[PDB]
């Protein structure tokens, strides 16, 4: 969805954005 | 200049903006994360939206230069991966009606809370309220109510949402030419366009398929011992040819058995073998836990962690002046910049937990060596996979007594292996049907085979069937409980978890093999084997540049995921399973409810 992943952990969507 | 020329001035053009930009939104969501506060958070999106503002720009651009007219192979995967980036097929008001259901759904499930009908006041958050109850308790009729409740009152919230989500999602992923929203996850494996290296959306549905017949006999037996230990737990609840009941499995759904290792423990009347103890003698910190991983990566010839990794990371929970998010996570932010943020205690978990992490790290830090748009596993499966196989060397008896945890003349006999095999089974098999059925159902949703008026009712079938798992109490079509789950309403694909527990002991024995290891697969710890490193190293620095067929091919020698390494794993445990299990029934009744 977006280029890559800074993270490895799938986070709430919410906070995406 | 040529089409080709042209591509190149783009790329160059797109990666400075990208590594800038990117740089921008990483930074400002572990920030938040870290420290959670209101310009933390205006400071994340605004960061997310111009990310996310470029790339679609950039996205559509992309298409000004026909893939097929580019002789220079990197700049065509980068351009394909570019394109694939891009989201402006579907119209605006649906794009902003998906957003507003994702969010809702997100928060829905984040702010669930259920109150007792015993205790009006008595109201429990899923983490940690109703997650402690469903590990722990031994109280059928309050497993009950805190399974029940989750459902009906989150999941009836979902369920009008996942409709509107599921006919949106499908309108998206036709919209670019595929079957469905699953076909479009089954994207992910796919591989089109290199010779002995192919790969397709339904090749991954028959080889889980195949790869689950397979490991059906391990599981029945897993099942039917787990079931025998459960009767003697709840004596007028369990029936000795039925599925288990829901609400009995040790967590909110049954995704892992791994707390039920107290109820069916193969030999109870041996010690406790964690090692926390150990930990808190020799005074273990979280900065002791994480140079203890770092060492055992340098062990194999990987690199020592970056001083930016000890400067930056926060490896402790701050306290309540800086309030942050304790989820385990390693980050890649770009820019040479790597971190991990975990909320460390002195236990053997999270000694575990910290090698999984920091072997993503790992991951990372090789494939950066990869243009931008390929710093990426070679498919969804490979990251948890490098995860999972560290922290399976690092639980060994072999690396405990190598670094001190374990006395060097601790005595590994049979009934502790067996009890090693049981607790792994419970939390890596367990979970397989489970995951296999999750995502059956939702490929069968989105491809249009169950209509709503079936959705819980199907959902239920196949747990029965495939899971030998039955609802405690009947459900309409006015609940969801899949959405019940935090990946079914976030959006995220669930076969990795099918995927990269197969490649993982794939993974497991081939390094085992370059390490020179003896017996029992499970009993193997990679550490001190250079060449064992050096195997893992080629496939990580490779990133998404390579075709996953290929990159497993490079590691393990074969071009597709093969169960035979897992069931080798667990072999002792089939045997004493079923032996156990002579006189057990092994099976299970689809139709038996504790409500029949
Ligand atoms: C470009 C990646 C992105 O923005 N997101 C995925 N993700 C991570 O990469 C971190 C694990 C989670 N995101 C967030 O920052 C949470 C809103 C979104």
């Amino acid at each position: 969805a977006c280029g890559r992943q800074f993270c490895h952990t799938l986070m709430p969507r919410h906070l995406c954005a | 200049s040529t089409i080709e020329e042209q591509a190149k001035t783009f790329l160059d053009k797109f990666n400075h903006e990208a590594e800038d930009l990117f740089y921008q939104s990483s930074l400002a969501s572990w920030n938040y994360n870290t420290n959670i506060t209101e310009e933390n958070v205006q400071n994340m999106n605004n960061a997310g939206d111009k990310w996310s503002a470029f790339l679609k720009e950039q996205s559509t651009l992309a298409q000004m230069y026909p893939l097929q007219e580019i002789q220079n192979l990197t700049v065509k995967l980068q351009l394909q991966a570019l394109q694939q980036n891009g989201s402006s097929v579907l119209s605006e008001d649906k794009s902003k009606r998906l957003n507003t259901i994702l969010n809702t759904m997100s928060t829905i499930y984040s702010t669930g809370k259920v109150c007792n009908p015993d205790n009006p006041q008595e109201c429990l958050l899923l983490e940690p309220g109703l997650n402690e109850i469903m590990a722990n308790s031994l109280d059928y009729n309050e497993r009950l109510w805190a399974w029940e409740s989750w459902r009906s009152e989150v999941g009836k919230q979902l369920r009008p949402l996942y409709e509107e989500y599921v006919v949106l999602k499908n309108e998206m992923a036709r919209a670019n030419h595929y079957e469905d929203y699953g076909d479009y996850w089954r994207g992910d494996y796919e591989v089109n366009g290199v010779d002995g290296y192919d790969y397709s959306r339904g090749q991954l549905i028959e080889d889980v398929e195949h790869t689950f017949e397979e490991i059906k006999p391990l599981y029945e037996h897993l099942h039917a011992y787990v079931r025998a230990k459960l009767m003697n737990a709840y004596p007028s609840y369990i029936s000795p040819i039925g599925c288990l009941p829901a609400h009995l499995l040790g967590d909110m759904w049954g995704r892992f058995w791994t707390n039920l290792y107290s109820l069916t423990v193969p030999f109870g009347q041996k010690p406790n073998i964690d090692v926390t103890d150990a930990m808190v003698d020799q005074a273990w910190d979280a900065q002791r836990i994480f140079k203890e991983a770092e060492k055992f990566f340098v062990s194999v010839g990987l690199p020592n962690m970056t001083q930016g990794f000890w400067e930056n990371s926060m490896l402790t929970d701050p306290g309540n002046v800086q309030k942050a998010v304790c989820h385990p996570t390693a980050w890649d932010l770009g820019k040479g910049d790597f971190r991990i943020l975990m909320c460390t205690k002195v236990t053997m978990d999270d000694f575990l937990t910290a090698h999984h992490e920091m072997g993503h790290i790992q991951y990372d830090m090789a494939y950066a060596a990869q243009p931008f748009l390929l710093r990426n596993g070679a498919n969804e499966g490979f990251h948890e996979a490098v995860g999972e196989i560290m922290s399976l060397s690092a639980a060994t008896p072999k690396h405990l007594k190598s670094i001190g945890l374990l006395s060097p003349d601790f005595q590994e006999d049979n009934e502790t292996e067996i009890n090693f095999l049981l607790k792994q089974a419970l939390t890596i098999v367990g979970t397989l049907p489970f995951t296999y059925m999750l995502e059956k159902w939702r490929w069968m949703v989105f491809k249009g085979e169950i209509p709503k008026d079936q959705w819980m009712k199907k959902w239920w079938e196949m747990k029965r069937e495939i899971v030998g798992v039955v609802e405690p109490v009947p459900h309409d079509e006015t609940y969801c409980d899949p959405a019940s789950l935090f990946h079914v309403s976030n959006d995220y694909s669930f076969i990795r978890y099918y995927t990269r527990t197969l490649y993982q002991f794939q993974f497991q024995e081939a390094l085992c093999q370059a390490a020179k290891h003896e017996g029992p697969l499970h009993k193997c710890d990679i550490s001190n084997s250079t060449e064992a490193g050096q195997k893992l190293f080629n496939m990580l620095r490779l990133g998404k540049s390579e075709p996953w067929t290929l990159a497993l091919e490079n590691v393990v020698g074969a071009k597709n995921m093969n169960v035979r390494p897992l069931l080798n794993y667990f072999e002792p445990l089939f045997t004493w399973l079923k032996d156990q299990n002579k006189n057990s029934f092994v099976g299970w009744s689809t139709d038996w409810s504790p409500y029949a």
